[PDB]
């Protein structure tokens, strides 16, 4: 479909379970069952390992770049039951946070809109979810859901930063309330929407319309429209759209996408043009656009094997 | 010696049904979902 | 903060007091004034070394008038109570701190040379006056207690001196 | 008391909050026992120590809450001589 | 005098600048043997004052001597120690040999740890590591060539190296009858790499990849002792050595301490909660036991140990299956 | 360290039967010392009440030498005269 | 006011969230509640006035070898009032404190209490049995430090318990409640804290000068040793933020204190409070003639100078967004010049506000303003005027339209 570019020889041993960019596109991060997390700078082509951070016991399942404004950081997750803190100082790469407070394996963390601060969420195989808050003084706080889902987290994914209210005048210099919002899917099938009230996390939704495990969730991006959506996809081979019109109502309906032959694994928003990635069991990744009718559409099917 | 064996790197052909079964056990399914890709 | 933390000890060392001028002389105006937290201090602070420098060496040659001579006392006898204070909470604070101490202390020595009137008149421009504030602020100066102190001990000698000048 | 005390503090060494703070205790000097409290977080008697204390009432609480520990009969894994 | 005199008065702070300048002009005007031993010794003292230093306020102001606008550096014990970390380097390099003594003259501090490792001196090379950051991998590789000198060694060779490896710390060289020069200093080698602990398999690795030059056959236990740690990395090595049946027990062992049988000597953890299947390292095996498959003897191997898998999966899916009814009793309080 | 107190002493006397130039080497010697002990010598011996002490010895041995390198270049100086 | 406030609240309460219609209410409600809040101001600080003009005459003891701290209090009120206006902005800031509070502090005795429990008590007798993996490292012993001296966590139900309590004796020290929050202390099983919170106080020994009858001695003569141990707790990070900011606000400590401080009147007070804390510990300082010593702050400490303008060009400089905002209303910008006693610069103000756009301040405002200014005339204060009659004409054309 596009045409071909930089091909990065990563010198692994193992399966790349999951791979992030960097904010500006600069910097690769990836993980792998071999519990390294490597990170090359592919800068105008030229593939560059730069760092083979070390530090997890067991598989890393996932890992998100933070916001560039507090630096170049990094988590990591792991079936080892750890989340890391990989920050680089002048070219060098340490860890400098290890939280150890779930009791199964760590399947997913993602890093809160900037607005909010430097906050990642942690879901667990222990069935919790773990929000991590750095204040710029002191140790990271931590507020954990215990109980968040009955089987266990598979997914986290932050709700887009929305100013309630946006377009009411306000004086120059003010601070905005965000609703903290995030969404969660779990091995009891429900997808779950979570809000921070009065600094306590309260499930605010339960989904229902996966008839097995929820494997990824992803909110898209705000494209300044009010209508929210998430993507969901599961076990059962089926991708759902969620949308809410109204963030008064609460109301999510759901929209089934697709449904698979296979499993299907993650699901991701392009930032731009809200297109929905979606791959699969049967070793495709197929790219999903909604029409001017709100059908969606495959606008392509990406096999392994055509560069 | 300097010469090697030589890595058999493929993201394996196509073994399926054994691990499968193996997986129709639902006592864990976050193993048999490492394989594909997030 | 930013600035502080960075741009001050990095242009002391290269003395490059005009790029840091501007965002200094910007800040200073009355109004942001109001709003700077620490502003008072570090902004007293920075202001200050380099006014007090470039002051110094141009009235002193110009024709050294009288009243900004006043001013620049003015303000050097406070600034003294005011190097006292300096909560340099980190290293290169602290080694900043230092820096800047060091090559105050060399420019008021190079600068007081011609100041206080050189007495051609009397029996070579002898120290008799003594400033009660000026020992009394070094007191209060914080700085390592190495060189600082040694610093302190000298000046505790030239007092000494003055008093049995006095005796 | 001050002598002897200071050949028990050079021999009780790192560290037991059930016996150095006894022998300190049996001959004050409150200011350098407040120091030595360093290592827990508890100068609970740093001020305690020094002043006269609210006596009557303020320590007779700090009795009533070791009577209810007591009767809780909860916290049986507490210091042997924590209570003396 | 000028140095004596700043001793004298306590000036630890000038005696350091001035020795630095010493060292400075010496090397600078006076490149013959002596003089350039007084540069050393210079340096050496410019050090040894500065580091003589008081306490609380011990921090004392340094700058840069830009005499052999100049600007000023804060060093710290630091970065002289780096300086002089060199410096000896290079003396040990022309104290052992003569033509790196004078190309150490003219050498840098990797420039010794290659000197270092040529004339043998995996010792020396291990302190220019821990002076220099260069890490221990060149101190592992050079006490895993003193360990390839016991595997592939002559008699000559072998009376040699029992005086090389007396001058580093193995603190016990037990002249056992059966233990020669070369098993002392194989357990110096080991001593070293446990007396520099490092998060990572760096140590098994360059020993290993060491080994494998030539091929190696490392002791029992030694190989129990990296599977209570690193199974896969094991793995890999072995289809560098292209073994195949080691592989298999290797196999054979791991699958018998995850199903609870010697569990403590596979750094293995295991009312179910968790049980991590390494799919992807028994699909190799797969693949390199199907690449080949000539031998009656591996096909033998994998079809018993095929079998008894099965036997595992279906017993793990009657223990999920009861697991799941147990834990669907009681939502009834 | 016991053989390096020894010298401590022995520098301290009115008069000093070490050279300057021998006890620069046991200045190397004691810092090599404590290269090997930052690393390989045993930590568990290295950690004792004593670091003080060992300091003050430190210091005197460079107070003492100082002084013996100033005499000897200021006789030696001297005799080629 | 507190009448139609009360109806007002009442009515606001029966709305369902999300309509629109009743968003002038709560505008003007909180305009009513300034202005509640301002009638009182009125009364307080005006009374005070009156008196001290009726006493602004005798007089007189000087010093004694003693230094009872409330004799030399008592001696200052003769002869400074300066620092005690100070004392009067935060007496009605914690009265804000409390009317916000009100009937929740009995509501607070529904969470804070007794137990059926298990707890970490629960786990370590559990571990005593079994060696059970994946095992969080809690604290061995219950004492009140353990948690800090031992670098371990309570049991993370225990330590929200904590949390909450800490708040909420934050929020009663706040409002001036200092006996309710060691009431809650004792209620809650934490005598010890309740005693912590009791050193603040005054030594005083009535028997010194010779009485009657004995009486029995008060305050703390350990105040210092006390105020340094609570100065190093708010520094600890160890600490909770809230009673890091219980020790900071009893210290003194107003860089721990003002991290717990969400609006304009939590940062005035914090000001405030550690201002007149400062006064007075210097003046009982002063009045010492030897002993040993609690503290060696820094000089930039005792070379610090404290003055009611340096408070507020400090809130100018913060950098909390909200404080900014709330900053610039018009209540808060009256109450400045109020504490200030700067009538001329309230005056600009006014004058400002009325050329801006006479159309745009609000009924009540001119109100407020309207009888500010008769008050001031009533003192003889009425302070400019062709402007004053301007601001009456225009406030009567716009009740006549």
């Amino acid at each position: 479909m596009v045409s071909v570019i930089n091909t990065v020889d990563t010198s692994h041993e193992d399966m790349i379970h999951d791979a992030q960019m960097d904010y500006y596109g600069i910097r690769l991060a990836t993980c792998s069952s071999d519990r390294s997390v490597k990170i090359f700078d592919v800068k105008n082509g030229g593939q560059i390992l730069i760092a083979d951070l070390r530090g997890h016991d067991g598989p890393v399942w996932q890992v998100a770049w933070a916001h560039p404004m507090y630096g170049n950081i990094l988590a990591s997750c792991s079936y080892d039951r750890k989340v890391i803190i990989w920050k680089e100082e002048n070219g060098t790469w340490e860890k400098t946070y290890e939280y150890t407070g779930h009791d199964s394996s760590v399947n997913s963390v993602c890093w809160a809109p900037h607005d909010f601060g430097l906050v990642l969420a942690c879901g667990s195989s222990d069935g919790a979810i773990s929000i991590l808050t750095f204040t710029g003084d002191g140790p990271w706080e931590v507020k954990k859901i215990s109980n968040a889902h009955t089987i266990g987290c598979n997914a986290v994914s932050w709700a887009p930063s929305v100013i309630p209210g946006s377009l009411v005048d306000q004086p120059s210099s003010q601070k905005p309330n965000y609703i903290k919002r995030f969404v969660s899917g779990g091995c009891d099938n429900l997808v779950k929407i979570w809000r921070e009230e009065d600094g306590q996390w309260k499930e605010d939704q339960k989904l229902e319309a996966h008839s097995d495990w929820v494997r990824d969730v992803a909110w898209a991006p705000s494209i300044g429209l009010p209508t929210s959506t998430i993507a969901s996809c599961s076990q059962d081979g089926r991708v759902y759209i969620w949308t809410s019109d109204d963030a008064a109502t609460n109301c999510w309906t759901p929209k089934l996408l697709h449904k698979f032959n296979d499993v299907v694994w993650h699901v991701s928003w392009s930032i731009t043009a809200n297109i929905l990635a979606v791959s699969g069991g049967d070793n495709k990744v197929t790219l999903w656009k909604e029409s001017v009718d709100g059908q969606w559409a495959c606008i392509s099917d990406v096999n392994k094997g055509q560069g | 010696r300097t010469v090697g064996t030589r890595r058999q790197q493929e993201l394996v052909p196509l073994e399926k049904s054994v691990t499968h079964g193996r997986g129709s056990l639902l006592i864990d399914m976050g193993l048999f979902m490492g394989r594909s890709f997030r | 903060k930013l600035v502080t933390r960075h741009l001050a000890a990095d242009a002391v060392i290269n003395e490059n007091y005009r790029y840091l001028q501007s965002f200094l002389g910007e800040l200073s105006n009355p109004e942001h004034c109001k709003h700077i937290q620490d502003w008072e201090t570090a902004g007293k602070v920075y202001l200050d070394y380099i006014r007090v420098i470039d002051m110094l060496n141009l009235i002193q040659q110009d024709e050294s008038s009288g009243c900004e001579l006043e001013k620049l006392h003015t303000k050097v006898m406070s600034l003294c109570k005011w190097v006292e204070l300096i909560h340099c909470y980190t290293a290169k604070d602290r080694l900043a701190q230092s820096e800047m101490a060091k090559r105050v202390a060399n420019i008021l020595r190079v600068v007081l040379s011609l100041q206080q009137p050189p007495e051609s008149m009397s029996d070579s421009s002898e120290p008799r006056v003594p400033l009660r504030l000026l020992a009394p602020h070094i007191g209060r100066l914080p700085m390592p207690e190495d060189y600082a102190l040694e610093e302190l001990r000298g000046l505790t000698q030239s007092y000494l001196r003055e008093l049995i000048c006095d005796s | 008391a001050e002598e002897r005390i200071e050949e028990e503090v050079s021999l009780y060494g790192p560290e037991r909050h059930v016996e150095a703070v006894f022998s300190f205790l049996t001959g004050g000097r409150i200011s350098d026992a407040c120091r030595l409290a360093q290592k827990s977080g508890d100068h609970r008697l740093s001020l305690l120590l020094s002043q006269m204390v609210g006596s009557q009432e303020m320590r007779e609480l700090i009795s009533l809450q070791l009577v209810d520990w007591n009767k809780l009969q909860v916290d049986h894994y507490i210091q042997e001589e924590r209570l003396r | 005098l000028l140095y004596a005199f700043h001793i004298y008065r306590h000036n630890y702070r000038k005696a350091g600048s001035v020795m630095f300048e010493y060292g400075m002009r010496l090397g600078r005007e006076v490149r013959t043997l002596r003089g350039l031993q007084k540069q050393v010794n210079s340096y050496l003292a410019c050090l040894n004052c500065l580091r003589l230093i008081r306490p609380e306020y011990a921090w004392i102001v340094q700058p840069v001597s830009g005499a052999v606008s100049s600007q000023i550096e804060i060093l710290e014990l630091r970065d002289l120690e780096k300086e002089y970390v060199l410096a000896q380097t290079r003396l040990t390099l022309a104290k052992h040999n003569p033509s790196t003594a004078a190309i150490a003259g003219s050498s840098a501090a990797e420039e010794m740890v290659a000197l270092l490792v040529q004339a043998g001196l995996f010792d020396t090379a291990i302190s220019l590591c821990q002076t220099f950051k260069l890490a221990l991998t060149s101190v592992f590789e050079g006490l895993a060539c003193k360990c390839i000198r016991l595997q592939q060694g002559g008699e000559a060779a072998q009376a040699e190296a029992w005086e090389w490896l007396a001058a580093n710390q193995l603190a016990t060289v037990i002249t056992t009858k059966e233990s020669s020069a070369t098993d002392e200093a194989w357990r110096l080698m080991i001593s070293y790499l446990d007396k520099y602990e490092a998060k990572n398999t760096l140590y098994h690795h360059c020993i290993i990849n060491k080994l494998l030059s030539h091929g190696v056959p490392l002791p029992n236990w030694l190989i129990n002792r990296y599977k209570a740690m690193d199974a896969a990395e094991l793995l890999r090595l072995y289809l560098k050595y292209d073994l195949l049946e080691e592989a298999a027990e290797l196999v054979l062992e791991y699958v018998d301490a995850l199903l609870g049988k010697g569990h403590q000597y596979f750094g293995i953890q295991a009312t179910s909660q968790l049980v991590w299947f390494p799919y992807s390292a028994i699909d190799h095996l797969r693949q390199a036991l199907g690449e080949n498959e000539s031998n009656q003897h591996n096909q033998a191997i994998l079809s018993k140990l095929q079998r008894k898998m099965d036997e595992y999966f279906q017993k793990l899916k009657k223990a999920t299956d009861d697991y799941k009814k147990l834990v669907q009793k009681p939502l009834r309080a | 360290l016991t053989l390096l107190l020894d010298a401590l002493p022995l520098l301290e006397q009115k008069q000093v039967i070490f050279s300057a130039e021998q006890t620069y080497e046991l200045m190397r010697c004691l810092e090599d010392r404590m290269a090997a002990k930052l690393e390989s010598t045993s930590p568990d011996e290295i950690q004792k009440q004593d670091s003080s002490i060992d300091n003050t010895k430190v210091e005197m041995l460079r107070l003492a030498l100082a002084r013996n390198l100033a005499r000897a270049i200021v006789t030696e100086g001297a005799l080629q005269e | 006011c507190n009448t139609q406030i009360t109806l007002l609240k009442k009515i606001v309460k029966r709305v369902t969230p999300g309509q629109q219609k009743f968003s002038k209410t709560a505008s003007i409600l909180w305009l009513l509640q300034q202005e509640m809040v301002t009638w009182r101001l009125i009364a307080a600080l005006y009374r005070d006035r009156i008196q001290s003009a009726l006493e602004e005459e005798n007089m007189f003891e000087i010093a004694a070898p003693n230094a009872s701290e409330k004799t030399i209090v008592d001696k200052l009120f003769q002869r400074d009032t300066l620092v005690r206006q100070s004392q009067l902005v935060v007496d009605w800031l914690e009265s804000i404190a409390k009317d916000e509070v009100g009937d929740f502090s009995d509501n607070i005795e529904y969470y804070a209490k007794s137990v059926y429990w298990e707890n970490t008590l629960h786990t370590l007798k559990q571990r005593s049995m079994l060696s059970l993996g994946s095992s969080r490292p809690l604290v061995s012993e219950l004492d009140p430090d353990a948690p800090i001296r031992q670098k371990l966590p309570l049991d993370d139900l225990d330590r929200e318990d904590d949390i909450r309590l800490l708040k909420y004796l934050f929020t009663l020290i706040r409002a001036g409640m200092t006996d309710e929050a060691q009431r809650l202390c004792k209620r809650c099983g934490q005598a010890w804290r309740a005693a912590t919170l009791e050193g603040w106080k005054l030594y005083h020994d009535a028997n010194i000068n010779g009485g009657t009858e004995l009486q029995a001695v008060e305050g703390n003569p350990y105040r210092c040793v006390w105020k340094t141990c609570c100065w190093r707790m708010a520094e600890d990070e160890q600490f909770n933020k809230y009673e890091r900011a219980i020790y900071a606000t009893l210290s003194g400590n107003l860089k721990q204190l003002l991290p717990v401080c969400e609006s304009w009147e939590d940062t005035v007070w914090a000001h405030f409070k550690v201002m007149v804390d400062s006064l007075v510990e210097q003046e009982i300082r002063a009045s010492i003639i030897s002993f040993n010593e609690a503290n060696e702050l820094p000089r930039e400490y005792l070379e610090a100078n404290w003055t009611l303008d340096s408070v507020f060009e400090e809130l100018q400089a913060t950098d909390k967004k909200r404080v900014l905002e709330e900053n610039r209303e018009h209540y808060h910008i009256i109450q400045k010049f109020v504490i200030l006693a700067d009538v001329d610069g309230l005056m600009d103000e006014f004058s400002e506000w009325l050329s801006n756009g006479k159309n745009l301040l609000l009924g009540h405002l001119l109100r407020f303003m309207t009888h500010l200014l008769l008050f001031f005339r009533t003192l003889g204060l009425q302070a400019k005027e062709e402007v004053s009659v301007e601001v009456l004409k225009t406030y009567i054309q716009r009740l006549i339209n």
